[PDB]
């Protein structure tokens, strides 16, 4: 009954992240909201690998080394990381994003469980499940910005002729 | 074996791509056994060991046709452990034998520790060990027959029928 | 009413956003009743009328814990219709009364027409009419108790308990 | 068990039509394949309203009046249409597409049921279910072609300067 329920859940969320491929910024937000209710986190932050560093702008912009701290490790290693006690902190569930291959393309971390000591070791396969849709959507979402950006500059020039 | 094929297949379509689904399967099977046996509840004790010392521990309690898995799953922190020389559950694990106990008050081996803690009154019981070779993985029981003074011989046959499946799943 | 709340809620999470789901609900409920009563199968006859002439017709047969809905749903073309003066089903519809029949061979009203056609042997039976005001919508039955010579008084209580729900759903 | 199954079904198909917003042509194909297995049709054809006419190019191009025949009616009326006998023909389930509003934007028809006399009156709510994802996807899919087309012409010119 639960298993069946975390799909309709995901079915939902899949259909919500895919209605924002338009805006990597709105999309990036959705991923956060959704990621927070799905796992029931106090807070989620999302980092998008920018070459050799993590950028979770999430509004300001926050750079940092891609291999530094929690985010950096998980990003480096490409494998989830669960924390019971981190030592209003407490716990942290942090997971990779990776693209079509398995190239971690971003990273997200949830802090503190609501109604709980930590993250259900089920809150991981569910996070991994979600995390496929985040990588699928971020990947295309960025790949679509690149075009629109370029293609725009292309005409800024052409209206010049 | 018609209605078993259907019950099991349909059951397996209700299991979310998630856990831990192997225990959600055992749970759902147990929920169906409750219906088929008119058993007040079913339970499972996991059986493990520590340096050659086996023991039996609460895992799924109070499984019921309208019962939630996360309510039935015993929290690892709060799990009641028995040595195999205490309890019918531990005895089943020790002997690797099936038992249809009609009155727990007339069966030494019966341990009333969980009844005292949980407040539940256990009267009669079927109990069966799930094995892998010479080692035991779990003990499953159906407690308190609702529509008769005890579980029938026929009831043994149904329980045993569904516990080939649970066995398979618990591997 | 713990295990009923759980059984019904969980049951309702297995019903696809599709039909016809109101009968998939009745079906699934019946599948659970089979388990709880150790009934060989449950069935439903719809009850409708044609110019003030009521009649009772096959709708769901051979419902079972491992049974498929599309196998249990009677094809409208091939549905066996009874006038209410033929059959226990028709009699239940006529009288609007519950019956726990321990031996169909000792109950006039019993019609053996479906037994002849389907090849099934019906022995004992609980039957209950689902009503809306002064008019009947269906008749539901549990056939052939598996672990006793007949359905118990206690069994009546469980059947009746789950048939408040079916009633609700069949509106 | 069935109901739960026609969702994982749709969950699937949603996620397959949305991985082709790139190509209204591939997408249009997907809609056909998927629409055929979901309902189990011998054949599906899909028409996209082109102003005052239906164009189910589905490879050649097939125009025709938007209000003519089955397709035309359904397209005109904006409401499904089920056929037991049409008179290797037989039956036809035909349904509208409509956009965010309820503007029928296309139409699809399935012919002949496999293992069956016709279309389960369940094969309708399932078709309607699907049909939401077809309208959602076609709508964006076209709206994305329009840009890429334009934006291209914009630079064909700009590379001229």
């Amino acid at each position: 009954q639960k298993l069946k329920c975390e799909c309709q859940a995901l079915l939902q969320v899949a259909k919500n992240l895919f209605t924002h491929l338009d805006d990597v910024s709105v999309l990036l937000q959705e991923i956060i909201t959704e990621a927070r209710n799905l796992s029931n986190a106090e807070i989620c932050s999302v980092f998008l690998l920018d070459q050799n560093e993590l950028v979770a702008k999430v509004s300001y912009e926050i750079r940092i080394p891609a291999d530094q701290g929690i985010a950096g490790h998980v990003a480096t290693t490409g494998q989830i990381l669960n924390i019971p006690d981190a030592y209003r902190t407490r716990n942290i569930l942090c997971f990779p994003i990776k693209n079509e291959n398995q190239e971690v393309i971003g990273v997200a971390e949830l802090v503190n469980k609501i109604n709980g000591p930590w993250f259900s070791k089920f809150d991981e396969d569910l996070a991994t499940a979600f995390s496929i849709y985040c990588g699928i959507s971020i990947a295309h979402s960025l790949l679509y910005k690149k075009v629109n950006e370029a293609q725009y500059r292309s005409h800024l020039a052409n209206e010049m002729m | 074996r018609l209605e078993e094929c259907n019950i099991l297949f349909e059951l397996l379509t209700e299991i979310q791509d998630e856990a831990g689904s192997m225990e959600k399967i055992v749970h759902k099977t147990l929920q169906r056994l409750s219906q088929l046996l008119a058993a007040d509840r079913c339970s499972m004790f996991i059986c493990r060991s520590r340096n050659g010392i086996p023991e039996v521990a609460t895992r799924l309690l109070n499984v019921t046709p309208t019962s939630k898995f996360e309510d039935n799953l015993v929290n690892p922190d709060k799990e009641t452990v028995f040595p195999l020389d205490i309890g019918i559950a531990g005895w089943v694990a020790h002997t690797k034998k099936f038992f249809n106990i009609p009155d727990v008050k007339k069966n030494n081996h019966f341990s009333d520790y969980l009844d005292k803690k949980t407040g539940y009154t256990t009267v009669n019981m079927m109990a069966i060990p799930i094995t892998q070779g010479k080692e035991v993985l779990a003990v499953v029981m159906a407690l308190n027959k609702l529509n008769a003074s005890e579980f029938s011989k026929e009831d043994e046959e149904v329980f045993k029928k569904y516990l080939n499946f649970i066995s398979l799943v618990l591997r």
